[PDB]
């Protein structure tokens, strides 16, 4: 018996978002980082 | 069931070997009941010769001797050795049975080989029971799947930890502790240590318990392997060991009270290097114990490890959750310095708690009350957590010295 | 199962078929020592991220707690090994 092979509770869209905010918010460019700021600071879906 | 008697049928084909064309069929009602009826009369007395001269087989001699009682002339031909044989004939629409009798040459009976003489009856005397039972002489009756490899570990360290000495279980806790490659056999030592402890609530075994929790503990200590996947199995075995009321054979002498806070150190333990927000464990364990802890009707033994793994917990813990039920102790010396029954078994649990509780809220008070600490034990629960608190105070002005 | 893992506990037994629930009270700021962590002159096409324990993050564990040995308010089975493939260091 083997126990089903689970999934990670993100989307990978979700983790495309979350790799691509990161990234934008180690201030690599400083608009990529406001957007990424604003983009924390509105998003209905960050929780989870 | 009813009377059952030869077919109807069975007598049109016999008044024909005679020559009768048409017979009907109350005639043949009425030969019908007739034979059958003089053939259960020599069925049952051919059983008369088969119970009184004791054969219990109904050889063909015992229905010669009956139809030689009731008159009836023999039937020749019927000793010889024979059996059953029907020769089945398909036939243009005439179906039926028959003998297909065989010949042999008469000379061929002449030169037969004769069979051995027989032996005269004799007597022989043996015992069949001396005194009791039967003697035994013969005159009577006879009366994925483990290598072998890590199977064979598998078997002597999980043996090593049942008992049989102290020396090998220590070996084997050290080989648990201080090995490489034990995953592959992580699941099986879940499996091993949740089912004992399982176990438990067939046979109260202290000991055993305390084998499997220093089983956890010696699992706990690997650095090689991980046990976030195998987590799920170990937290409510060391609950069991922790909030579970009989934890002995005999209440009254087994210090269940080491196992609790053994148990209770362990979980705390569990809780601090597996908790994350996803897991929310020390959340869903402080839960528990708090539930349980707060509820009345619960036995002093599993309010004695709520209050132990609690206690272990942290000092915000009981900051936030023994504190507000001090009140409580006054519950509890109620039935310790006025008890109507002084000489059953809670005495012992009250002030086992009692004991815990001002230990563990002595330095909760020594952090949040004035260094003075006059009548705080009089405006305490009982006086006597405030003399604690005192003792506590003292405790740290002596570390304070020290260090 | 009676010869699998535990087989040493089934031949013992001799078995041989085949205010303060609020929820802040626990919220871990209110229930953690978070001060020792500051630190002061100190000296995706597959998961990015780590899978967790379904059956911890998800089950309830918690109904595998005897509470009471004697009234035990359900009746509990024997397990099989599940062998979970999640788990990385298990060769299968």
């Amino acid at each position: 018996r083997l126990k089903p092979r689970s999934i990670h509770e993100l989307s990978v869209e979700q983790q495309l978002y979350y790799k691509e905010i990161t990234e934008a918010c180690v201030g690599s460019c400083e608009a990529k980082r406001a957007e990424a700021l604003q983009s924390i600071a509105t998003d209905p879906g960050l929780y989870q | 069931l009813s009377n059952t008697v030869l077919p109807s049928e069975s007598m049109k084909v016999v008044a024909e070997s005679m020559g009768i064309a048409q017979i009907q069929e109350e005639t043949c009602q009425l030969l019908t009941d007739e034979v059958s009826y003089r053939i259960k009369e020599i069925a049952q007395d051919a059983l008369k010769f088969m119970h009184m001269g004791k054969r219990q087989k109904l050889t063909t001699s015992d229905i010669d001797y009956a139809l030689k009682l009731k008159n009836v002339e023999p039937l020749y031909g019927f000793h010889a050795q024979e059996f059953i044989p029907f020769r089945f004939a398909s036939g243009g629409g005439r179906e039926l049975y028959f003998y297909e009798e065989k010949e042999v040459d008469l000379s061929d009976i002449i030169n037969t080989p004769l069979p051995r003489v027989p032996l005269d009856v004799c007597l022989k005397a043996h015992w069949l029971s001396i005194e009791g039972c039967q003697p035994a002489i013969p005159e009577n009756p006879p009366p994925h799947e483990l290598s072998v490899e890590q199977q064979l570990y598998y078997k002597e360290i999980t043996e090593a930890c049942v008992g049989s000495c102290e020396a090998k279980r220590a070996e084997a806790l050290q080989s648990i502790a201080t090995d490489p490659g034990l995953y592959q056999m992580l699941p099986r030592f879940s499996t091993f240590i949740s089912e004992g402890v399982r176990v438990n609530v067939v046979q109260n075994n202290l000991a055993l318990l305390i084998y499997l929790m220093r089983m956890v503990k010696a699992l706990m200590d690997n650095p090689t392997l991980y046990l976030e996947k195998y987590v799920h199995e170990l937290i409510p075995a060391v609950m069991t060991c922790i909030v579970s009321r009989q934890l002995c054979l005999r209440p009254d002498v087994d210090n269940h009270w080491a196992l609790r806070d053994f148990a209770a150190r362990l979980v705390a333990q569990i809780c601090k290097h597996f908790s994350t927000t996803t897991n929310n464990i020390q959340s869903r364990i402080t839960k528990t114990f708090t539930k349980s802890w707060v509820d009345e009707k619960t036995p002093w033994t599993t309010r004695y490890g709520s209050i132990a793994g609690l206690a272990e917990l942290g000092h915000d813990v009981i900051k936030t959750l023994i504190l507000p039920r001090l009140q409580q102790e006054g519950e509890r010396i109620r039935s310790v310095l006025d008890g109507p029954v002084l000489s059953n078994i809670d005495r012992i649990g009250a002030d086992h708690v009692q004991s815990l509780l001002l230990k563990h809220c002595a330095p909760v008070l020594a952090k949040l009350r004035p260094p003075p600490d006059n009548q705080d034990a009089y405006r305490a629960e009982f006086g006597s957590l405030g003399p604690l608190l005192c003792s506590q105070v003292v405790k740290a002005r002596a570390q304070a010295a020290l260090q | 199962w009676r010869y699998g893992p535990a087989r040493l506990w089934y031949d013992m037994l001799g078995v041989p078929e085949d205010d303060l629930l609020a929820d802040e009270n626990f919220l871990m700021v209110t229930q953690l020592h978070w001060e020792d962590d500051i630190i002061w002159d100190g000296e995706p096409w597959y998961s990015i991220f780590p899978i967790d324990n379904e059956d911890l993050v998800y089950g309830r564990w918690e109904d595998n707690i005897i509470w009471d040995a004697q009234a035990m308010p359900r009746l509990l089975e024997p397990p099989v090994l599940t062998l979970d493939p999640n788990d990385e260091n298990l060769i299968l």
